[PDB]
């Protein structure tokens, strides 16, 4: 399955991921993509901001849905 | 004149900081001249560095504001002498004191870091040859934080 | 009445908002050397406003904040040539007394406001008629 | 006509010969600026000082320039490091030669040393001695 | 009678009436023990081209003190340093009262065309004189060049 | 009448000129820098008439042609010292209204003739038989 | 008065400019032209701006235009004055040639120059010996006086 | 037979050539001998210009005869 | 036997020498030790000045003395 996530400069990035996978893990598979390391990264979705041990599966995230990625300052 | 600003002033003035003078202005309270003498065994040795320090209106819920007035080379200083310090921006608490901000700048002097840069380029040359960093602070140290008076 | 916030901390707000933009674009203010830390040497545009013989002409200024700023007004001139009531032909220094911000300053003001009152003074009626030197000079020094 | 001039440059490389060596008590010092400038007009000279004073146990800096008519024209003194004291201008830190005897009744015999000296001795003038002192540390601006 | 010693007097006009090839010197105006001397870079040396500014004093005592001098002009040279100051054998404790002005700038033009770096003055200069004496010599050209351009 | 030349193109004529040997040979003038695409700084050089105090002495100038060149009239000044009348004998510098090319400019008129008055100007009997001082001295500055 | 043809000339150049080239009378001397070329692409001189002067002398069209450069420019065919040496302006002039064609022989030598005839004796020979060095030179020029100079 | 050409300079030079030669030729070898490119070159005598396709026999150019060389005013 | 030598510098080194030995003799091992060459050096013993000829034992120079150097500017 794929998904995305849009940094707020305006950019979209599209990932491979699994249900299985952890915010931890799509996080990592950003940071292959974006050279961005993951304690700067953080990803909310629907309204909700998403913990790195929880799991996709857990949030309801689904084929093609976009999460949004908040910088950390 | 918030009743915190007279209390902090007065015991910053009754027992100073080792290694660093700071007075209000003649005419402004909130506004601060600070003298910070550069660290032993750092490569700014020997300077002494002038700083500006603001207390805002909102203190102590805003941070203070400081900033450097002798130019100097350091990865979490810019060509401006503005500071990237975490104390001074999003990890300000209002318990925190001048005290501590003026002591914490002095640690930062010796303990330069460049992962989080500032003035990138000065920081990503501490990296690459760290070396040649030192004696260029310490070039800069000869010709800008001395002769100060 | 509240306190008053120092010169230099003021144009590091002054600077910051210089960069990033957000308004009208007819105005445009920076540092002049970048590098300068007494922040003293500044370079303003105004764009020329419609209707006008100024119109579409871009002016480059040079201001200076002194000592005292913003409690006292900074000196500013026009270094692309330019027919203005208060503005001197062979200088291009301003007229304090010509300008109300300037005449009548006070320290809740800014350089984008006094960019901003300068093109509103284009748009003057005793001004936009005037008979303007031709684009591309200015005068030296 | 009474005796012999030095001229300028003989008598300031003569001042500062004596400036390195030793001369005196120590309360006063003089030397170059520049150590290499060779007009030999920008001099550093430095006060410590007197007993019994207000001014007392504070070193002083001080700047004096001697000019093309020197030592028939007196040279000009400037405090740097802030001091409250008659004739010194408290913006700037120049002397005022008028309230300076050595220097309102300048003598070619007169050199920077003496100058130094005069300004300390009226450190101890009853007029000087208690006025009050700004801050140590601080000083003027340029 | 006579100004003041008739020695400086009889040695001045000798020195107008006959001068030194090389040395221009000529008294102040304002003081007669006072000469302003210009000394023409002697060829075969790093100087040549270059014209030296130099300050001559007869102090009271002399005959019997040596004559003060100094350069005004800048120059690399062992015996030189910083602020113009000579050291020279004869101008200390090697002076004879039956020494003349003009032997002295004689003496002065002549260390002009052989440096020895025997003597201390000047230390950096001397041991470099030592160290590279190419690029000493090329050193007191490029000074020659600089301040003795536009002197005179 | 006629059509003007403007200051850059005139000014490298007067320099081809004055490398090219043409005429007299009592004067000689040329650029300072000869990098200097300004070409505002000229040094000039006047040899001593005959029959005067000034003979065969070589006399070098510095002559500055500013922005309105030709137009406007040059500015002269000795370096090798003088005792001529209009010519100050602290600095140096020419007075324009004592010599006449100067002090009647005309946009015909070139460095070279400057120079050439000067030199006519030291045969006049106000200052033929002035004394002059010793060979070699100049001012500062 | 004056003559037609630098009338005509005039007032062709103003009305179809020569694309990359600015050029426009003074306004106290119609003879007098302020010219600013634009640094050719795929050369040294590339994001520079260069400015020139041309004069028409008063034997124009018989005689040549007369035109040199106001930028310091490194170019085996102009000098430290910024005088140039081109065929046109000189011996290979002739009376039916235009101002346009004298500044697109300008432009066209900023892209080819040409080291056979050396003005610059000096920058020819660097460009003959060593175009790599020569070349990084004249863009090196071009960045420090043809910009930030306008 | 040996002819020269004097300059605008003032300047002699002599080369060796026969009547067989042509201006061209001569043209040419003054090149030779100092460089000027031959289409720089106009040679002058006896109030002729001389063209290259001709010979110094044509021209009547005996022995030892001088030419005046003019060059092209070419600026720079 | 051991002798002194004091500069006016302030510093004092001790030779070790034989009462036949010359001054010429004290001046070298004097500068093999403080590299001072011996024509710089002038000696002075006993308000006299020792000479380069002569002995430790004319000048009657005995053990653990004190000699005094004076260098020679020039």
């Amino acid at each position: 399955m794929q998904i995305f996530v849009k940094t707020l400069t305006g950019k979209t990035i599209t990932l491979e991921v699994e249900p299985s996978d952890t915010i931890e893990n799509v996080k990592a598979k950003i940071q292959d993509k974006e050279g961005i390391p993951p304690d700067q990264q953080r990803l909310i979705f629907a309204g909700k901001q998403l913990e790195d041990g929880r799991t996709l599966s857990d949030y309801n995230i689904q084929k093609e849905s976009t999460l949004h990625l908040v910088l950390r300052l | 004149l918030p009743r915190r600003i007279i209390k902090e002033t007065q015991r910053l003035l009754a027992e100073p900081v080792p290694g660093i003078k700071a007075e209000p202005d003649e005419s402004n309270a909130r506004y601060f001249h600070v003298v910070i003498a550069g660290p032993q065994d750092s490569p700014f040795e020997g300077g002494t560095f002038k700083l500006e320090l603001f207390l805002p209106e909102e203190y102590p819920m805003a941070a203070p504001k400081v900033r450097f007035m002798t130019k100097i080379y350091h990865p979490n200083v810019d060509k401006l002498g503005r500071i990237k310090l975490d104390i001074l921006a999003d990890k300000w608490s209002p318990a925190l004191q001048i005290r501590t901000v003026l002591l914490s700048i002095q640690a930062l002097l010796s303990a330069p870091n460049p992962d989080d840069p500032l003035a990138n380029d000065v920081a990503e040359q501490w990296k690459t040859n760290e070396a040649q960093a030192i004696e260029t602070a310490r070039a800069w140290t000869r010709l800008y934080a001395m002769n100060n008076i | 009445t509240g306190v008053k916030v120092p010169r230099n901390f003021r144009l590091l707000e002054e600077l910051e908002e210089g960069q990033k933009g957000v308004g009208d674009g007819t105005v445009s203010w920076g540092l002049e050397d970048d590098e300068d830390m007494t922040l003293t040497r500044w370079t303003g545009m105004i764009i020329g406003p419609p209707r006008t013989n100024y119109e579409n002409r871009i002016y480059s200024l040079k201001v200076e904040c002194g000592p005292k700023y913003p409690e006292a007004p900074p000196s500013v001139r026009f270094v692309t040539k330019i027919n203005m009531n208060g503005i001197n032909n062979s200088s291009g220094m301003v007229d304090a007394r010509s300008i109300p911000v300037l005449a009548k300053w006070q320290n809740s003001y800014s350089i984008k406001v006094v960019l901003q009152e300068l093109r509103r003074l284009m748009m003057s009626k005793e001004n936009m008629k005037l008979p303007q030197p031709p684009e591309g000079q200015t005068y030296n020094n």
